[PDB]
């Protein structure tokens, strides 16, 4: 028996196998075979790494060219110089992922445009000083972007947007939340001029219904999060679910104007529907009845929150819907326990979820390493 | 449906086509060599692997003939039971199993496999596993002290 | 002086039992990383389910349509440290303490995360305090 | 291992299964077995490599003579023919090969990559200069028989489409429009104003539509056929440019004149064939409009002298003509806005300005 005879590829796959941890301080220390083998990287991924690293950064910058996608994730420690030298030694780079580094500025997404124009995956935490110039910059090198990702950059007005959506026909998904200083224009530039968006969300954002009926361009629209948004009328949804006939998700959290009638329309015009989330929404039970009556692709429904839910409505969704897997009955008050109860023990494939089944559930996960 | 295959050694095993065709490059040699007529069903044989093994390549690929391949996903311990039964073999039918898997193509029987080996060396130092594989201490007290330098941050 | 609010309902078993488990930090979904005006960024971590049951906020915030990741690390500003930290003990206890000038930062938390009960309780404090 | 032994073996193999001798299962595991042999002892596979791309660049570089100043009918049978077999053999080759496709080539991050986008790329070395003007003359030629032309090299030109298509660029739909698509689209445009013309000329232009909506028609099924679909748009484009309106002057003459006669069909079918063409329809609308204008003015000037002492009379003149020419609208054309607001108009610019009331 021999392990060394295996083909370097095989030794590859059975150490990918392996944690980072056994592979770093168990594996790279039995041979120097298995150190040479487990030395070779692509796609690294430093999430959080107990903010270790700021100049070992520059160093891994400096070692090797060949790199498609950092994870940059919460990285407390390094500063701009480091993200700089790292773009500057690695112009093949596809996906750029910095989550909650509130310590960057615009200067390291602008050395970043300006030395990897192949990016197709930009995500990019809180990251305050987040200026427009710097993402004009992004909007004006990187043409090759498929996913953008700004949330809860409150430091981002609608020009870098603009410009954004001018460039990157490719822009395949798009996610802002909370993002003030961004309205109507910002997403009416990006419907016309990005006809590839599957992917869009402007959740908390300062956009009203004239902007999102711009989304009715979008026929390629696959998910929709529109959660706690300026006041949304019925009929820019109603349009917007009969245009996109592609809309898989819709997102309408936080919304105390989304009525039952416009629930049916959306049941009854969405074929493909697949997600629907409705909480807070100012409803009752005909919406759900609708759901179920009408729409034959729905799978997972949220009405959590929602004050006139009671049981009648939550029975006949889960007696007349043959899609249904998930029933968001979050927070119901006007539901009783027991009938729930009753529903989870006689309607299999179906995972009715409100606060006590909920927290069995995780009670149940808790108490299979139980204590007290 | 039948296809007669032929080991190194000299032996002849009978399969259905199907569990042969769970093989990618069995089912690549025989859409190119079979697509017409068969010539009075000749062998195809095997010179890379053995008698035995290929009886556990058998057993295997007709005990998995109705998983449904879905490639790059998230590294988890399933190992189905069947699976772990059927590999309570030595290193060396292990180390042949691999070898057969990653020649006949068998993308299933190659990750159950690697699997049961990071296994073996999950959770061992590294004098444990040079022990459990037969692997001599090449490093200097040098060399293992930069190695392990370099990797500080673990 | 110091304020204190005591709440009782049907959770009265759960509600103990994720308290201790937040205390072993054992099973947890959710970070919040709060920071005021020159705070560290304090780092909690809680579940999903309580901070749900107890704010329609974060229940808001929790439905973003995929959790396949488990751990979600959720940054909070403009609430003190101290001030989160006695919101999520209120909702995972159903009890929470305040000294007599934090009484309206806590209402403050209370009032932005939409918790009635001791929006009310902060409210007849601030009142009694006159 | 050794190569002057185990090698020459290899490349008598990959000689054979380029010509349809059909070896056992034995040769093809044999070859198999050599190749996985030879990579096994991470480099190792660079020479058999270059082995491969010199058997291939000799084999067609050696098989061209037989290829170059071919008639422009022989040509396509010898192309087609060559192409299917050698891509049924690079196929089966890079069946042999497989396990060198994956090892030896997974480390390239330069001008070695595969061995079937090999056999391709090397494929451009007998099409590029060599045959590609002279293959695609002859298919120009065969299409070029829109008359009575034969049936059945609708095989050889499907085949030259389909080698110009699989040909489009691996290296690092392209060759298919540069080499082909072209030439063939100005043959076609050329082909068609000529045809065009001299019908038009020795014709009446009211058999001429019913010909180009008929080529037309033709030229669809003619791509769908043993075209590549992506030649469809462009076609219809020019086919229709060609057609319908480089002659629109002589249309709006045979517009007019329809118009002054009841061939209502030939309208139709010409209000068919200018829609296809931009913004055509205007001078159309207008002469319509005109044209039923002069229709309710005639009629009610015919009707009335001493005679507008008839109310009924007059209203019925008027909305027979309106009755008509809606009729005329429906049918004809199709209800477009248009012509809809055309008869409007011309209705309101005779119901109030006769001699009923002058």
């Amino acid at each position: 028996p021999d392990i060394n005879q295996l083909p370097p590829s095989i030794l590859l796959k059975i150490f990918s196998n392996l944690s980072l941890d056994e592979r770093c301080l168990s594996a790279s220390l039995v041979c120097k075979y298995w150190r040479d083998l487990c030395l070779d990287f692509k796609q690294l991924d430093l999430s959080s790494r107990q903010q270790v690293t700021d100049e070992l950064l520059e160093k891994i910058a400096s070692r090797s060219q060949n790199i498609i996608e950092i994870n940059i994730s919460d990285c407390r420690s390094m500063s701009d110089n480091g993200v700089c030298v790292l773009a500057f030694k690695c112009p093949g780079l596809l996906r750029y992922t910095a989550y909650r580094c509130k310590q960057l500025s615009d200067t390291s997404i602008i050395a970043v445009a300006s030395h990897c124009p192949l990016l197709q995956k930009v995500h990019v935490g809180n990251q305050d000083k987040l200026t427009d110039e710097g993402l004009k910059q992004l909007g004006s090198k990187c043409r090759e972007l498929k996913d953008i990702h700004f949330g809860q950059c409150y430091k981002i007005s609608d020009e870098g947007m603009i410009v954004i959506a001018k460039g990157c026909l490719k822009l395949q998904r798009i996610y802002m939340q909370e993002n003030k200083l961004v309205t109507d224009q910002s997403v009416k530039a990006f419907a016309e001029h990005c006809p590839e968006l599957q992917y869009v969300g402007f959740m908390g954002c300062s956009v009203t219904s004239k902007g999102v009926i711009h989304l009715t361009k979008l026929r390629n629209l696959s998910s929709l999060d529109l959660r706690h948004i300026t006041e949304l009328d019925n009929e820019t949804v109603m349009e917007i679910v009969k245009r996109c006939k592609n809309l898989s998700s819709l997102n309408l959290c936080l919304n105390w104007i989304i009525n039952d009638r416009c629930v049916e329309v959306i049941a009854k015009e969405g074929q493909n529907l697949k997600e629907l989330y409705l909480v807070s929404c100012k409803i009752t039970d005909y919406a759900l009845i609708a759901i179920g009556r009408y729409s034959m692709t729905i799978e997972t429904v949220d009405v959590g929150w929602c004050k006139e839910i009671t049981d009648q409505g939550a029975t006949l969704i889960a007696q007349s819907s043959k899609s249904l897997r998930y029933l968001g009955l979050m927070r119901c008050d006007k539901v009783n326990e027991v009938t729930v109860e009753q529903l989870v023990q006689q309607y299999p494939h179906i995972t009715f979820s409100t606060v006590l089944q909920d927290c069995k559930r995780t009670l149940e996960r808790a108490y299979q390493m139980g204590w007290t | 449906p039948s296809i007669k295959l032929q080991s190194s050694d000299g032996e002849i095993f009978e399969v259905d086509v199907e569990i042969a065709k769970q093989s990618v490059t069995i089912k690549t040699m025989l859409e190119d060599l079979g697509m017409d007529d068969e010539g009075d069903d000749d062998p195809v044989p095997l010179p890379n692997v053995n008698a035995a093994i290929l009886k556990k390549v058998i057993q295997w690929c007709t005990h998995h003939k109705d998983d449904p391949p879905p490639n790059k996903e998230k590294r988890t311990d399933d190992i189905p039971v069947w699976d772990q039964e059927f590999l309570k073999v030595d290193q060396g039918t292990l180390f042949e199993l691999i070898l057969a898997a990653n020649y006949l193509d068998i993308k299933g029987l190659l990750d159950v496999t690697c699997k049961t080996v990071a296994n073996m060396i999950k959770g061992k130092t590294p004098e444990e596993i040079r022990k459990t594989f037969n692997i001599k201490n090449d490093f200097t007290e040098e060399e293992e002290a930069q190695v392990r330098k370099e990797n500080q941050w673990c | 002086r110091t304020f204190s609010y005591t709440l009782e309902d049907h959770t009265k078993q759960a509600f103990g039992i994720m308290n201790e488990l937040r205390l072993s930090q054992q099973l947890c979904d959710v970070t919040l990383q709060v920071k005021y005006q020159d705070a560290p960024a304090a780092q909690f971590m809680a579940h999903k389910v309580a901070l749900a049951s107890s704010s329609p906020v974060f229940k808001a915030m929790f439905t973003n349509g995929l959790r396949e990741q488990g751990m979600e690390v959720v940054s909070i500003e403009g609430i003190h440290p101290k001030v989160m930290e006695r919101l999520i003990e209120f909702a995972y206890t159903a009890s929470i303490s305040m000294g007599e000038k934090c009484v309206l930062h806590v209402m403050n938390g209370a009032v932005m995360y939409q918790i009635d009960s001791v929006v009310r309780a902060c409210s007849d404090f601030l009142v009694q305090q006159l | 291992i050794g190569l002057d032994q185990i090698w020459d073996d290899l490349r008598a193999g990959i000689q054979q299964v380029y010509t349809r001798q059909s070896m056992a299962k034995s040769r093809y595991m044999e070859l198999y077995t050599h190749v996985y042999n030879y990579c096994t002892s991470q480099f190792v596979g660079l020479e058999l490599y270059k082995r491969l791309k010199e058997f291939l660049k000799n084999y067609l570089t050696n098989l061209l003579k037989d290829g170059e100043d071919l008639m422009d009918e022989s040509v396509l049978k010898f192309y087609t023919q060559q192409w299917e077999d050698y891509r049924f053999s690079s196929k089966v080759l890079n069946g042999i090969c497989a396990y060198l496709n994956r090892h030896w080539v997974r480390r390239e991050c330069k001008g070695i990559y595969e061995i079937y986008s090999l056999a391709l790329v090397t494929w451009r070395d007998c099409l590029f200069r060599p045959l590609n003007k002279q293959v695609t003359n002859a298919v120009l030629k065969l299409i070029e028989k829109e008359r009575n032309g034969e049936t059945i090299n609708t095989r050889l030109i499907s085949g030259v489409v389909q080698s110009y298509v699989e040909l489009g660029l691996n290296e690092d739909l392209t060759v298919y429009k540069e080499s082909f698509e072209s030439q063939f689209l100005a043959d076609t445009e050329r082909f068609y104003t000529r045809e065009s013309t001299e019908f038009l000329q020795q014709n009446p232009v009211t058999e001429y539509m019913k010909k180009a909506e008929a080529r037309l028609l033709e030229e669809q099924r003619r791509v769908q056929v043993y075209l590549h679909e992506s030649t469809q748009d462009e076609l219809a484009r020019k086919c229709e440019q060609v057609l319908i309106e480089k002659h629109l002057e002589i249309f709006h003459t045979e517009f007019q004149n329809l118009l002054d006669a009841d061939k209502n069909e030939d309208l139709g079918r010409m209000y068919n064939l200018v829609s296809r063409i931009q913004d055509g329809l205007g001078e159309l609308k207008k002469l319509l409009e005109t044209h039923i204008h002069n229709q309710g003015l005639a009629a009610i000037e015919k009707c009335g002298e001493a005679a507008l002492n008839d109310p009924k009379m007059y209203v019925q003149t008027v909305l027979d003509v309106h009755k008509k020419y809606n009729a005329l609208v429906m049918s004809a054309f199709n209800n477009d806005a248009g012509f809809v607001a055309a008869l409007d108009k011309a209705c309101g610019r005779f119901i109030n300005n006769n001699a009923v009331t002058k």
